[PDB]
């Protein structure tokens, strides 16, 4: 609700008290003293302020929600990045002046359609979002389609290897790949490092599938993003692409053991009494 | 008799002390104050003057 663009249009235009036309039932249940809470708080009140929220409503007040159906469409081409922030007043008053040249029954209709088609519009961009799959699932099945579907030596373990790369992209909804000119690239998450090759990496790998100082290491930056989506019977074990990636996979779990075994020693290395300097210098090479 | 006088204005005393870490200077405490590990020394001229 904090990123719903009419729950937000309704923080700015719409008022934060208890008016008879917003809230008409609320505060008949205030004038006929039948609320839970404080029901003789209307009796109460002077005159001024007690009558002139009965004739409120008797006879409520019209009212335009013009200006709140065009601030619900602005402030979710705001959250969609469709305009800068710095372009919310800009556009507000250029969508208002448009509605009031052609202020007509269809199109007052058009936007109550239009404000529940940008509050789905909002949440789906926000699914795609946690989801991040549809904007490199079509990348890397066109990179596919560029490499060759059969290689000559090794196929159980170039398929399998190509299945779990369709793994990395949908089991980290961060993780991108695009192009940029020639080659295609894979980044392990949103403005992170780790940017592998995978047109250097293809051509690298392509001769080394069945083999049983020779590897690019971008590609053995490939081999160990790909590791813990890689089973011990998806790929070979004398195959010496095979045999990396159980040697990755050790790799990667060894430095999540010792990630856990550098936070027990330089814990007890400080209430022991060392130097701070040398507890964190002896423990990596103790480690490393 | 010749006039030569000298008047001492103030009298500080230095300590300088080696940094050593507070590890390695209570491990060294600690042996120093066994008393098989007493700091014997000796007069460099070792005699009595008569």
């Amino acid at each position: 609700d904090a990123t719903d663009p009419a729950v937000r249009a309704a923080l700015q235009s719409q008022p934060s008290g208890l008016n008879s036309t917003d809230d008409w039932r609320q505060v008949m249940d205030r004038i006929m003293s039948l609320t839970a809470r404080n029901p003789d708080a209307f009796r109460q009140q002077p005159q001024a302020n007690r009558l002139s929220a009965i004739l409120e409503a008797v006879v409520p007040a019209r009212a335009n929600p013009t200006h709140e159906k065009v601030l619900a469409i602005v402030n979710a081409l705001a959250e969609n990045r469709a305009i800068r922030p710095d372009e919310a007043g800009l556009v507000y008053d250029a969508l208002l002046q448009r509605v009031a040249r052609y202020n007509s029954g269809n199109v007052q209709t058009n936007l109550d359609r239009l404000v529940g088609d940008v509050r789905e519009a909002v949440a789906q961009r926000e699914r795609a979002q946690q989801q991040g799959n549809l904007g490199s699932m079509v990348a890397l099945n066109a990179f596919l389609s560029t490499q060759p579907a059969n290689v000559p030596r090794g196929q159980e373990d170039y398929t399998n290897f190509v299945s779990a790369l369709r793994l990395m992209v949908t089991e980290t909804p961060q993780s991108e790949v695009y192009q940029s000119g020639p080659d295609y690239f894979f980044q392990t998450s949103r403005q992170g490092l780790q940017t592998v090759n995978l047109s250097q990496a293809f051509k690298n790998l392509q001769g080394l599938w069945g083999v049983r100082s020779l590897l690019t290491p971008n590609s053995r930056l490939l081999l160990l993003l790909i590791a813990p989506f890689t089973d011990s019977g998806s790929v070979s074990r004398d195959t010496y692409l095979g045999h990396l990636l159980t040697l990755y996979r050790e790799a990667i779990g060894q430095a999540h053991v010792d990630e856990h075994t550098f936070q027990e020693i330089t814990s007890v290395s400080r209430a022991l009494g060392q130097e701070d300097t040398g507890s964190l210098e002896a423990t990596l090479n103790y480690l490393l | 008799v010749d006039g030569a006088s000298i008047k001492f204005d103030s009298i500080c005393l230095y300590a300088t002390f080696f940094p050593m870490a507070h590890n390695t200077a209570s491990t060294l405490e600690a042996m120093l104050r066994n008393d098989t590990n007493d700091q014997s020394f000796n007069d460099y001229l070792s005699a009595a003057n008569m």
